[PDB]
């Protein structure tokens, strides 16, 4: 594609100085042409890529809820006409998220997940794929919605199968699935209840797992874990 | 106040 | 341009709602639309305009300066040698940087500046031409380096001809031209003595005249005034 | 400690 002359290793190398300047969506931009090597990403590198379009989406997702609220507001009973441009920003910003959204599941379909077969790769695939899904989710308003959010569902599923299988409870990608997943029950699925089951359960099994690891591998679960308790103390 | 994910 | 289709207004109203978003590209985007309507900008808009571009040069400065203090790193003695990568980073991110000053200068230079008769608008546009040479200043390594320099000096000038001669000592534009001015000589025009007799001078003159100040035009005032602080702090 | 600039 764009950085299709680029060295796979140049561009991760770039990856991680856009990383260092903050630059994300150069970041992701690196990324997803070291993945359209089609090598497989070690990973560090899938760290990367998720890192780079996390941010990228996270900024996009912040600005369209920002927009969103704003345009909601502009439907309020008693709120000035103010035109259009609210819902055609948002809607412009939001479809600038959903492409990033298809960007990634577009590498996680082309040819990530078919070619991840250790569980931590394709475990860490599976969640970034239900991830991007459930940022759709999160604009979807149409006919699709259901189709979008059963597609996190599923890839959420097919993840939290594999880490629960493959995977140590404290293993960071699972945890990170986990809390995930309990988010997109809660705020996606509207299914809170079984949100804080997997939130509590995900951070129990962890905590008595801890004792497996050493301290550099408890310092990285209890991070996530305390994610975990962060969202069973909102939600409880 | 905003839940967390990862 | 892209925004040529939009009304004027919308693109007031985007550029609003993308800097409530933090979008300051799509807000520099929106302004450079609006300013390319042709029709003068009011001081908000001219606020709006200065505002998007500041954050989005204030990232890409920030970025290459991130990415220029790692290529000196690794031009140090004993650095190992890791490519072209970080240059050609730097480089590429120093090019965006220099696109969005240029687009800024030409936005000035076609036709804010010369249809800006009023001081306020004048002075508010050349410190912008002002600062965006200077930002070009700043990642110029060049024989246009010079030139550069003193493009910027010279629109700073007659920002501070202008703005002395017909805006009040503690006139925010005046104060932000000063203090912006005070550090181009600082750091660009290797004139520390004259950065910070101007900090001082200017800082001094707007003490004098906070007097005459409404509550509301104090707070503004000392606002810029605090920051002339922080540089004469800074370096004194 | 970076100076200010506005
Ligand atoms: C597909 O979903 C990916 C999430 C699931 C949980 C988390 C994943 C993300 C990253 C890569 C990592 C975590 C944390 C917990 C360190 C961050 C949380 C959000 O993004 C990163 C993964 O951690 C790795 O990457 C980090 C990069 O950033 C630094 C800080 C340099 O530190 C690095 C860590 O030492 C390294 O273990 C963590 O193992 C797993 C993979
Ligand atoms: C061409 O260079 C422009 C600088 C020179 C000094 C400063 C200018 C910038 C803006 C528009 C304004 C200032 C401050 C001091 C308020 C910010 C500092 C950097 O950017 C903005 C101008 O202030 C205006 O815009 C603000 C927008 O943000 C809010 C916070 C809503 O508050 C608004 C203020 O009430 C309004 O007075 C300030 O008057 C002058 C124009
Ligand atoms: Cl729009
Ligand atoms: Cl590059
Ligand atoms: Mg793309
Ligand atoms: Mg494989
Ligand atoms: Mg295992
Ligand atoms: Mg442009
Ligand atoms: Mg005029
Ligand atoms: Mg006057």
């Amino acid at each position: 594609g764009a950085m299709g002359s680029m060295e796979r290793a140049s561009l991760i190398q770039k990856a991680k100085l856009a990383e260092q300047a903050e630059r994300y969506e150069d970041m992701a931009a690196f990324m997803k042409g070291a993945v359209e090597k089609g090598e497989e990403l070690s990973v560090e590198e899938r760290n990367l890529l998720s890192v780079a379009y996390k941010n990228v989406v996270g900024g996009q997702r912040a600005a369209w809820r920002v927009l969103s609220s704003i345009e909601q507001k502009s439907n309020e009973e008693g709120s000035e006409e103010k035109g259009p441009e609210v819902r055609e920003y948002r809607e412009k910003v939001e479809t600038e998220l959903q492409g990033v959204c298809d960007t990634v599941l577009g590498l996680l379909d082309s040819h990530l997940i078919k070619e991840a077969g250790d569980a931590e790769s394709r475990v860490f695939y599976l969640k970034m794929k239900g991830d991007y899904y459930r940022y759709l989710a999160e604009v979807a308003t149409g006919d699709d919605k259901k189709r979008i959010i059963d597609s996190a569902r599923s890839a959420y599923q097919e993840a939290m199968d594999i880490s629960k299988k493959e995977m140590p409870p404290t293993h960071p990608i699972r945890l990170g699935l986990a809390l995930n997943f309990s988010v997109f029950h809660y705020e996606i699925a509207n299914s809170p209840e079984e949100a804080i089951s997997l939130a509590k359960t995900t951070f129990d099994e962890a905590m008595a797992d801890l004792h497996t690891l050493s301290e550099d591998s408890y310092k990285d679960s209890t991070l996530i874990m305390q994610l975990l308790r962060d969202n069973l103390t909102l939600w409880t | 106040k905003r839940r967390k994910s990862v």
